[PDB]
């Protein structure tokens, strides 16, 4: 398989790097660890209104403050 | 409304220097000047004749590949999505796709011209 | 504007419930200028 | 074509002549100006001018045919003074098809058409006395 | 069907925060930050019975919440928040990364007059709880009775009476 | 043709039916109507004939038509509704333009005019293809939206077309165009009764498929397609003749054989809703089907026709055909009926 | 309704009656079948914008799709006819009457 | 009379559709359908989806084109009838211009017609919204969520177009 | 049944292939006349050309 | 007609209520006279391709019979099972409507009368 | 030969589309996706019978959020009716419907 891959470098090597280029974006995702980090920051991007839920009195995980402990942070978005 | 105002404005330029073109000079007009141009001989028959094409296969595969790269341009705003693995897939097998329908047009002798 | 028309009822509401209903392009600028109406309706399209 | 039938059935039979033979030549007519535009469409004519004598010829003789029709069976049934008979409108039918062989001229057409145009005139009264429904709406 | 319902002109009228964009958009996290409680309380109800006409007291109380947090914005610190918003608003599409020297300038001045500090990245978006006194609206979408549903198929199955009973067959 | 290229072309028409089948979408419909009939185009150029083109062409612009005035019906009831559930439609034009689209893509009359030349200039693979396969997913479709078409139009053009396609088979000495037209004729059977009890239209269609099935198959392994030349087979293999005896005798109704079981389960359901002038005109133009087909069993079974010299050539090698499945498909077509009451198994 | 939906169905039916009465040109019927798909395209689109079904906005795309690639068998087809007779004339199809 | 002009750009479509609907010669009917598929994507532009106009316009212009290629190649004579060169295009041309204009003039009359369904007076400014869409567009975003919702939608357009591919590949052959 | 239409009808051939009745196909005739740069100075091509 | 009573529960062949019947018995006169149609299939197949009719490939015939007798039983289950749940939902409609389904009270020959038409 | 195969596997292949008020990409509502809504849970396991007999109401209105055709003919009543007074002269328009009033906000 060593003198085919020779032989076609020899003769058409577009198709070779077109190949391997293809070869190399569809086997990259699977294998790297980044791609989670990306959904993440599409996931925390506030397009909507974060309309509040109404406080009925068991909901300790909800904050009731923008600046409340409790919540999803961006800490790691500035960190990366 | 700014486009229509500048698509006028440039349509009146173009047609102010035709109209400047044909009224302007003197005219010698006769029927020898008006001949269509064949090398300085008589042409040997009209120039409405079936002109016959080669390339008919590669324009209806220009049809189709144009509307498979029609179906391509959303991906800047669908790459903004949350369900990302999948879109990722589908552009992939759409762009595969593509690929397939070009590699066996090639190995067929599509894209080879007739005659 | 309507006093002499027989058979109206002002503030008539076509729809069956009394749910608010958002209010129609038409049912807003309606009674006012031209000038308003390309401002409001196709202006953001048209504009630049 | 469904006015034209409930404005010529309206009329209580054996009557008034004149309207009924005013809706059933309406009736003719229109069957006329069918067939003929489907001739047309469907077989080509050599030019404009016998297009245009197919097509009225088509019409005037399905005219013809309801024009006589109807008043056959309404004088018919103001003789007898039986109007809800199918008698009054197998005469009707057989006179339409005296009328279709005159307009085609020829005998045999002319018998043939008026024992079966009787026939269907008159089971058409019958249909139309017992309220026989052809397409009729789904029951169970 | 029904005359439609509208409050008169006078229970519409209010006192108006008369600035432009760029005043709201400079200090736009500093107004989200102090002013939550009313914004919220509006929002929650907004969103809750999904009809603007009874939700304009609401709407009152936060157009004085804003105009409050604003008067309190002018009484100390005017001349640095009149340089940031001018800084904001020569900006064609308003940007905020081309004024971080007027933004450190007005975070100090008011940090040190007032004590205000700005929500930081992500924070703004959080989605909080609301506790109001309003009831919670039974009915908001004014839908009426629903129809009774087709009853259901019970029983065991039985085999079938003298089989087919379609013409002749006997099973 | 590649044996590899035919088979995913076949695989993509079949699956272009089960997507028009198993779709809850009308956009799914067209999308599956449209695939379905830009890959059986080719089936029809197979041998490369003017013919060929000409049948390719007409059934293009036929089915293209048709699928025009399916997406405007589409869209109507999009505009009326502002959903896409296949149901019944929500506006009467929809429903009318709807129904003469599957009317067009069915082959009814009067818009029945490219179903006989299409199935001559075809080969008989590709006519069988088409007169079975093609002839699904507008009644798959048909059977969605019966609470939604208009009786008279529906009517009318079943025995509008049952009338035609009577009249018309009588005047062909080819196969195919004979097949065309028993084919117009069954398809108004089925649609005639498809509004008062959709069960019949399955059946019908069930054993319309089988019969025409067992017939083209026939034709194929004899390998005849005009009557002079199926009048031969009383010399080459008079079983075959036997087989298409009685084939014919049930494709006409005639009793106790199995294709006269849904016409009489037509007559039957149509006659509990008080319509009576129709079946007797239905039975009639059957009539007219059950003369032509005399006439061409009196042409290959019942007589013996002239033969050539090289039939004894002929006569030298047998057969070596794939005739897939043709006896148990001519026991179905022949002896289903003291089974009729199978047919609850479609309800 | 609005008129514009009248003027984009009275379109709709003036490329209908143009593709169903023909002109002894199989590709000026090709062009009428491609005028009544951009009409089909711009009521689809029309009524989808105005009443803000926004996931209906990927439909278009498709339907205007299947007319390209319908448009280009269209287009092969009439190269077979055109490569077996002299013209495109839709009278030269006419083989299959007897 | 500006607040019509989507009633005007669809008077030009109309046009369009009746001139090159009367099949004079298909480098005319090329730029009937041209100019037709130009002034629709107008319409659904002014209407807001400014993608689907410029998608409609680009597919349109290159098919046009192709097949303006093909009308060279194949479908020609000696002496086009552009226009006014034959009696029964200019007949049914100067009839569906008739028609369409007696139309616009009685809706502009009446506000009113009725020719199946019924149709309004007004403009179609009316039937907009008041609300803002926010930072998103919604054409735009429909057919990003292609992508992510219709798997199966792609599934079938990549396989009808490969298959399509092959079909007209396998149609010009020959034998 | 025949009839004066159906007089002309002639029956299908026995393997449905027609002849190809080959017409004319008409290549363009172009003139590489001397007036052109290509053509040294004074050269008459006259030429058949499919396309 | 029953679509609505196959609507929930899609695409099954024979549903879990079906088993409450009694299956048919392998001496069924119908399953019987399926497996002489598979004989006579076995027959036709023989005959076809000039082999010997009654002797030629018993293996064959074997298989034609089994195979209409297995898919004939299966077809036989289904159709037992929906003239079963026919009976069952009319017999259920029945019951709950006794508005619609008067009990009508039969007279005796004593109390009624009919027209005499002599034959003569 | 409806072969829902779709609820039979589990998988759904052009069910979110179908209707108007389905989940859109963040939550975008449609005009009428109350309306909907409404007819949708009125209608539903009834039957189609019972849908446009016991539903008709909600089927109505819901038609006239989506084409508009009472809207616009009343708002045609009152277009004429004022442009019949204008010319007449027995009417003057307001000044807030003539270009300025110091809007609202
Ligand atoms: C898995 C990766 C992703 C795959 C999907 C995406 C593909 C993207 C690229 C699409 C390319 C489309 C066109 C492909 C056409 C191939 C067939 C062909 O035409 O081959 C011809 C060529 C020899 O040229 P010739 O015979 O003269 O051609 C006639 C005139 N040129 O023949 C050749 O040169 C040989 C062609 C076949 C062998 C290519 C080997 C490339 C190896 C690259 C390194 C390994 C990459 C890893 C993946 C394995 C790939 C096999
Ligand atoms: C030769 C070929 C081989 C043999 C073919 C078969 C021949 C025998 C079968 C046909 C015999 C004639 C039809 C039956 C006659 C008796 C019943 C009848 O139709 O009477 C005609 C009817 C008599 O008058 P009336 O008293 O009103 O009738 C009571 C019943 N309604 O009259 C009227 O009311 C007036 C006329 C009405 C229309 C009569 C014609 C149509 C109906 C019969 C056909
Ligand atoms: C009456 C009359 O003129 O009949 C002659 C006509 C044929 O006339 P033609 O040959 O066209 O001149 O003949 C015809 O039009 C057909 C015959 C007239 C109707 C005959 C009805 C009775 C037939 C025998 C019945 C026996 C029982
Ligand atoms: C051999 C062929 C035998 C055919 C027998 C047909 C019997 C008549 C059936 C149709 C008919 O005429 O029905 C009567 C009906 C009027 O009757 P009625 O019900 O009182 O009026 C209300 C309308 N629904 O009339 C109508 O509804 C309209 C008229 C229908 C006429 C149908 C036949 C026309 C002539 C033959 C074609
Ligand atoms: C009502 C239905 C008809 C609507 C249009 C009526 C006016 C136009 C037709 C006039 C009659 C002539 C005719 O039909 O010609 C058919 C013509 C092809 O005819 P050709 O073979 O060229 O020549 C034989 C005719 N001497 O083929 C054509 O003219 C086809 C092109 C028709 C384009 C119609 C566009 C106008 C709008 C129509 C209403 C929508
Ligand atoms: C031979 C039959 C082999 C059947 C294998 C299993 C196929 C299957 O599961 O079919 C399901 C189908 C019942 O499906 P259902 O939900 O009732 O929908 C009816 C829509 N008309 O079941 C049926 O339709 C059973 C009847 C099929 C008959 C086909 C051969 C005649």
């Amino acid at each position: 398989v060593a003198a085919f891959l020779k032989n076609v470098w020899a003769k058409e090597p577009v198709l070779v790097a077109s190949f391997a280029i293809a070869g190399l974006a569809v086997i990259l995702p699977t294998l790297s660890p980044y791609t989670k980090y990306s959904l993440m920051i599409n996931r925390a991007t506030p397009y909507n209104y974060p309309v509040p839920l109404r406080d009925d009195g068991n909901m300790p995980d909800v904050p009731s403050h923008p600046q409340d402990p409790q919540g999803p942070s961006l800490e790691w978005l500035k960190r990366l | 409304m700014n486009l229509m105002i500048t698509l006028l404005t440039n349509f009146t330029l173009a047609t102010l220097l035709v109209t400047i073109a044909f009224w302007l000079p003197q005219l010698n007009v006769y029927s020898e000047k008006t001949s269509p141009y064949e090398c300085g001989f008589d042409p040997m028959g009209s120039a409405r004749l079936p002109f016959s094409m080669k390339f008919f296969l590669v324009a209806i595969t220009f049809l189709l590949f144009d509307l498979e790269i029609a179906l391509l341009l959303p991906l800047p705003w669908a790459s903004q999505t949350t369900n990302l693995n999948t879109m990722l897939t589908m552009a992939l097998l759409l762009i595969f796709l593509l690929a397939v329908s070009l590699a066996y047009e090639w190995t067929q002798k599509g894209l080879e011209w007739t005659e | 504007i309507m006093k002499d028309v027989p058979g109206w009822k002002v503030g008539e509401s076509v729809f069956h419930t009394t749910r608010w209903v958002t209010p129609m392009m038409g049912e807003l600028y309606g009674l006012r200028t031209g000038e308003e109406i390309l401002s409001s309706t196709y202006g953001f399209i048209w504009y630049t | 074509a469904k006015t034209l039938l409930h404005q010529y059935w309206d009329i209580p039979e054996g009557t008034e002549c004149h309207r009924k033979t005013y809706a059933a030549t309406s009736i003719g007519g229109a069957s006329g100006l069918v067939v003929s535009a489907y001739s047309v469409a469907l077989k080509t004519p050599t030019s404009f001018l016998e297009g245009v004598a197919r097509t009225g010829r088509y019409t005037f003789t399905a005219a013809a045919i309801g024009a006589i029709f109807g008043l056959t069976s309404c004088i018919s049934a103001q003789v007898r003074e039986k109007p809800d008979d199918p008698l009054n409108y197998l005469i009707g039918g057989c006179a339409g098809g005296l009328t279709l062989g005159a307009r085609t001229r020829s005998y045999g057409i002319g018998a043939a058409a008026c024992a079966y145009m009787g026939l269907t005139a008159a089971l058409v009264k019958m249909g139309q006395l017992e309220g026989w429904k052809v397409f009729a709406e789904p029951k169970v | 069907p029904g005359i439609v319902e509208l409050p008169s002109l006078e229970d519409l009228k209010v006192q108006e925060v008369k600035v432009s964009s760029s005043v709201l958009k400079a200090a736009a996290h500093h107004y989200g930050a102090q002013c939550d409680k009313p914004n919220k309380e509006f929002m929650l109800c907004r969103w809750e019975e999904k009809d603007p006409r009874r939700c304009l007291e609401e709407g009152k109380l936060v157009n004085q919440c804003a105009l409050e947090f604003f008067r309190q914005i002018k009484r100390h610190c005017a001349e640095p928040f009149t340089e940031y918003w001018t800084c904001i608003d020569y900006s064609g599409l308003q940007l905020f990364r081309r004024c971080r020297k007027e933004q450190a300038q007005f975070d100090k001045c008011v940090l040190d007059k007032l004590g205000w500090v700005r929500p930081d990245l992500g924070e703004l978006s959080k989605v909080t709880k609301v506790k109001t006194d309003r009831p919670l609206p039974e009915n908001p979408y004014h839908s009426r009775a629903r129809p009774e549903p087709n009853p259901e198929v019970e029983g065991d199955l039985k085999p079938a009476r003298h089989g087919s009973r379609l013409f002749f067959w006997t099973m | 043709m590649n044996p590899i290229i035919l088979i995913i072309i076949l695989m993509t028409v079949m699956l272009g039916t089960i997507i028009v089948m198993i779709s809850t979408h009308w956009l799914l419909i067209w999308i599956g109507f449209e695939m379905n009939m830009l890959a059986i185009i080719p089936i029809m150029m197979k041998k490369h004939n003017p013919r060929a083109t000409e049948a390719s062409t007409k059934y293009f612009l036929t089915q293209s038509t048709a699928s025009m005035l399916l997406m405007m019906a589409i869209i109507i009831n999009l505009m009326f509704s502002g959903q896409w559930t296949v149901m019944k439609l929500f506006n009467p034009m929809a429903s009318m333009l709807m129904t003469m689209a599957l009317a067009m893509k069915l082959g009814m009359a009067p818009f029945h005019f490219w179903v006989p030349e299409v199935t001559q200039g075809i080969p008989l693979s590709s006519g069988l293809i088409l007169l079975t396969w093609q002839k699904l997913a507008p009644m798959s479709v048909l059977y969605q939206i019966l609470p939604s078409i208009n009786l008279d139009l529906i009517l009318t053009l079943s025995i509008l077309s049952i009338t035609i396609g009577g009249w018309g088979g009588l005047n062909q000495t080819q196969l195919r165009k004979i097949m065309a037209y028993s084919s117009i004729a069954h398809m108004g059977w089925m649609t005639a009764v498809l509004l008062y009890n959709p069960t019949m239209t399955l059946l019908n269609l069930i054993i319309y498929i089988i019969m025409t099935s067992t017939m083209f198959t026939l034709f194929m392994a004899n390998s005849t397609t005009t009557t002079l030349s199926l009048s031969h087979t009383w010399n080459k293999a008079p079983i075959m003749t036997i087989l298409v005896l009685i084939t014919l005798l049930s494709m006409g109704g005639l009793p106790p054989l199995s294709g006269f079981m849904p016409k009489w389960m037509i007559i039957q359901e149509m006659t509990k809703n008080d319509s009576i002038i129709l079946p007797t005109l239905m039975a009639i133009t059957a009539l007219l089907n059950l003369y032509f087909y005399m006439r061409l069993t009196y042409s290959t079974a019942l007589t013996m026709f002239p033969s050539t010299n090289n039939m004894k050539m002929k006569w030298q090698f047998p057969t070596t055909k794939r005739m897939t499945l043709l006896p148990t498909m001519t026991v179905l077509s022949t002896m289903l009926l003291p089974l009729t009451p199978i047919l609850s198994i479609l309800e | 309704m609005s008129l514009v939906y009248m003027n984009i169905m009275m379109a709709f039916t003036v490329s209908l009656t143009g593709l169903l009465m023909y002109r002894s040109h199989l590709m000026s019927s090709l062009l009428c079948l491609e005028g009544m798909m951009l009409s089909l395209f711009i009521l689809a689109t029309l009524m989808i914008l105005n009443s803000h079904f926004t996931l209906a906005s990927m439909m278009p795309i498709i339907l205007l799709v299947f007319a390209a690639c319908e448009a280009a068998l269209g287009l092969s087809l009439l190269v077979m006819v055109s490569n077996t007779y002299g013209t495109d004339y839709v009278q030269n199809l006419n083989l299959l009457q007897c | 009379m500006m607040t019509y002009i989507v009633f005007i750009l669809s008077i030009i479509f109309v046009m369009g559709f009746v001139g090159f609907s009367s099949k004079p010669s298909p480098i005319y009917g090329g730029l009937g359908l041209i100019v037709s598929g130009g002034v629709g994507c107008g319409i659904v532009l002014n209407f807001g989806g400014s993608f689907l106009g410029l998608m409609v316009f680009l597919i349109y212009l290159g098919g046009m084109m192709v097949v303006f290629g093909y009308t060279t190649a194949m479908a020609t004579e000696q002496y086009p009838e552009v226009w006014v060169s034959n009696k029964v295009v200019l007949g049914t041309f100067i009839t569906g211009l008739l028609m369409e204009f007696l139309m616009v003039y009685y809706v502009l009359k009446d506000k009113e017609v009725e020719i199946v369904f019924k149709f309004n007076g007004m403009g179609d400014w009316v039937i907009y919204d008041t609300g803002d869409s926010g930072f998103f567009s919604e054409e735009a975003m429909g057919i990003a969520a292609l992508y992510s919702y219709g798997t199966w939608l792609v599934i079938v357009t990549g396989w009808s177009l490969l298959i399509g591919v092959v079909v007209i590949m396998e149609i010009t052959r020959g034998n | 049944y025949p009839t004066k239409e159906t007089a002309h009808w002639k029956p299908p051939p026995w393997n449905d292939v027609d002849p190809p009745k080959d017409t004319l196909v008409s290549n363009l005739t172009l003139n590489f006349g001397p007036q052109h740069p290509a053509a040294h100075g004074v050269l008459r091509l006259v030429m058949e050309l499919s396309g | 007609m029953m679509t609505g009573r196959q609507a929930r529960a899609p695409l099954q062949f024979l549903p879990d209520e079906a088993r409450s019947l009694p299956p048919p018995k392998l001496t069924d006169p119908r399953l019987a006279y399926i497996g002489f149609l598979g004989y006579c299939s076995g027959l036709i197949d023989n005959a076809i391709r000039r082999r010997p009719v009654l002797s030629a490939g018993l293996h064959r015939q074997f298989l034609y019979i089994t195979s209409f007798v297995f898919v004939g039983y299966y077809l036989l289950k289904r159709q037992d099972y929906m003239y079963a749940v026919r009976d069952h939902d009319m017999f259920s409609y029945i019951k709950s409507h006794p508005e619609d389904f008067p009990e009508k009270d039969k007279k005796t020959y004593r109390e009624v009368f009919e027209e005499f038409h002599p034959v003569r | 030969p409806f072969f829902d195969v779709q609820k039979k596997l589990g998988v759904d292949l052009d069910h979110w589309m179908t209707i108007q008020s389905a989940e859109q990409p963040h939550r975008i509502p449609a005009r009428c996706h109350a309306f909907e809504k409404e007819w949708i849970e009125c209608a539903h396991g009834i039957g189609s019978i019972r849908a446009e007999k016991e539903c008709k109401i909600e089927f109505e209105d819901f038609r006239e959020c989506l084409l508009r055709q009472k809207t616009m003919k009343r708002l045609n009543a009152i277009k004429r009716q004022r442009d019949k007074l204008i010319k007449e002269g027995k009417y003057t328009p307001p000044p807030h419907h003539s270009g300025q009033e110091d809007l609202r906000p």
